[PDB]
């Protein structure tokens, strides 16, 4: 494969954080999909998932109990989105799953 | 004093009085509710 | 949760015990739906089903206990409790088999029990057939 | 007697020297004889939420109330309305709106409705003759303050009337005071040779 | 459907930790460490939520609405 011309493809659909990468936004979904779980339905909201993937990149880890409140959305987005990339240990949220190379 | 029914799609009052084909006034969805009567009820709690 | 011992002597051969003081506070409570559905066809000739209303009492200006549940489109309204043989539809058909003549064929609660109404639908199919479903509850 | 714990809500005694045909006999009063106020009779007006209505009625049967019940007495047979003497009378009565501000995102039903969980704190007490001096503000009351109900969405509406009266436990369970009543004889492990070592 | 107000073995009022059960579980306990800081001693109590599912917030989303 041409491996170094082929990263101003990849910076558009992946992107590098804690020494791995991580699928962006725009690939699950654009902006007028609907909720995909059972319970209270909820409208999409990127940024409320960028915001996310952001204080991964900023620090250790997501660390503190109530993230939910504070941007308001559900608790069974957020612990659901989550699922995908990581597993729980007690209290201090989630693992990352895979070693900083 | 007249009817008045409630849409299953919308929830919006009709009122159909006439002789009409079931149809909302509002959306195209054609199936009625009839309302909760106004004379109440008395339950053992039990 | 369950003790398995020889108790009472009322579990003889499978029967088993109960709890009345876990009955009552919701162990095993179910609920029973049922069905009541009421078509108004209209035919070749140009008559039609109709539903009367409730038969009023002059001396009481109340309706009948036949028809004591009936609302003003003589269709039982949602909330109220149905007993035996109360009529549900106040149906009436024509006769003929110049002016019509209606004899009654009202729906009826057939049921040794009594039913709290929960919904009543009103829809309609295309050949001016009027649909009518009630659910009934225990 | 020895009581050895008591706070609110529990207490832990000793009965030393009684037989098991006392012991027993108090845990059964205990269990089904001592009398209490519950809800017995639900007058509905519109109930248009989830929760079917003998449902409702046997979730608001089971909630403990406040009142004491030395000074109430029997409802006689039949007599379906009840005074001053034997009766008490709650009013639940609860619409659920939308809520006009909120965020754009709107996830939680926290943010979008108002009223959205019945809760037992929308029980409203009605005084009923002289009950307005008998007794002061805030001793009439369900005791728990939290328990779920129902739980609505906007639009739907909850408005019932409720009848407190006193029976015994052997009646119906929601009338038995405590949770559980019951007792154990104390142990004495005793060591017949010295257990010494690992 | 919704919560039991009361446990059906015993009887103590289970009707109210359900809400609080669901916080704790948001602040990351395991179930056998929030069914103990709530205060449910005996097993009776203890399946009252450890086995309930809430239908009732899936069956709001069918409910018809403004
Ligand atoms: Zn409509
Ligand atoms: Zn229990």
């Amino acid at each position: 494969i041409d491996s170094v011309a082929v990263l101003r493809g990849i910076q558009k659909v992946a992107m590098l954080v804690q020494g791995n990468w991580v699928v962006k936004s725009d690939i699950l979904y654009p902006k007028d999909s609907s909720s995909p779980h059972s319970g209270v339905p909820a409208e999409v909201l990127c940024r409320g998932r960028d915001f996310v993937m952001w204080k991964f990149t900023q620090s250790r880890w997501v660390v503190r109990k109530e993230v939910a409140t504070v941007t308001k959305l559900c608790a069974e987005d957020v612990k659901d989105f989550l699922e995908h990339m990581a597993v729980v240990r007690i209290n201090k949220g989630w693992e990352f799953i895979l070693p900083y190379d | 004093q007249p009817m008045i029914y409630i849409c299953g799609e919308c929830h919006t009052e009709n009122e159909i009085k006439s002789r009409d084909p079931i149809r909302c006034r509002e959306c195209g969805y054609r199936i009625m509710y009839k309302k909760r009567t106004k004379r109440l009820v008395v339950f053992d709690a039990r | 949760t369950v003790a398995v011992m020889s108790y009472s002597g009322y579990d003889i051969e499978d029967a088993l015990v109960l709890n009345k003081a876990s009955l009552d506070r919701g162990f095993g409570r179910c609920l029973v739906y049922k069905n009541a559905k009421c078509t108004l066809k209209r035919y070749t000739n140009q008559t039609f089903d109709k539903v009367m209303g409730p038969m009023l009492d002059a001396a009481t200006r109340k309706p009948i206990w036949r028809h004591e549940i009936l609302d003003a489109d003589g269709i039982c309204s949602p909330g109220e409790k149905v007993e035996n043989k109360q009529v549900l539809v106040n149906k009436s058909m024509p006769t003929v088999t110049q002016q019509p003549q209606y004899k009654d064929v009202p729906i009826t609660y057939k049921g040794a029990t009594d039913s709290y109404i929960e919904k009543v639908m009103i829809s309609s199919n295309a050949e001016d057939a009027f649909l009518i479903k009630m659910l009934l509850r225990q | 007697v020895d009581v050895v714990h008591m706070d609110e809500n529990s207490l832990e005694f000793d009965m030393v020297g009684i037989d098991a045909a006392i012991a027993n006999a108090f845990r059964r009063i205990l269990l089904a004889e001592v009398p209490t106020m519950a809800v017995e009779k639900v007058l509905v007006y519109n109930n248009t939420s989830i929760v079917q209505d003998e449902i409702l009625a046997h979730r608001l049967g089971l909630i403990p109330i406040h009142a004491d019940p030395r000074l109430f007495e029997y409802r006689n047979q039949g007599d379906e309305e009840g005074t001053e003497i034997d009766t008490l009378q709650f009013r639940l009565q609860v619409r659920c709106t939308r809520n006009p501000h909120a965020a754009k995102d709107s996830s939680d039903p926290n943010e979008l409705y108002v009223n959205h969980k019945v809760y037992t704190r929308h029980m409203t007490w009605i005084p009923l003759g002289n009950q307005a001096d008998l007794f002061p503000e805030g001793t009439i009351r369900p005791v728990h303050d939290d328990i779920l109900i129902a739980q609505l969405r906007p639009g739907q509406e909850i408005d019932l009337l409720m009848h407190c009266v006193k029976g015994i436990g052997k009646d119906h369970a929601k009338f038995s005071p405590v949770a559980t009543a019951s007792y154990r004889l104390l142990p004495d492990i005793t060591l017949l040779e010295p257990v010494e070592g690992e | 459907m919704i919560i039991p107000v009361r446990c059906f073995t015993c009887g103590k009022i289970v009707g109210n930790k359900w809400e609080a059960y669901l916080g704790l579980l948001q602040a990351e306990y395991t179930e056998g460490d929030a069914l103990d800081a709530l205060g449910l001693k005996r097993y009776c109590c203890r399946r009252m939520l450890l086995a309930h599912v809430d239908l009732i917030e899936k069956l709001l989303n069918y409910a018809p609405l403004e």
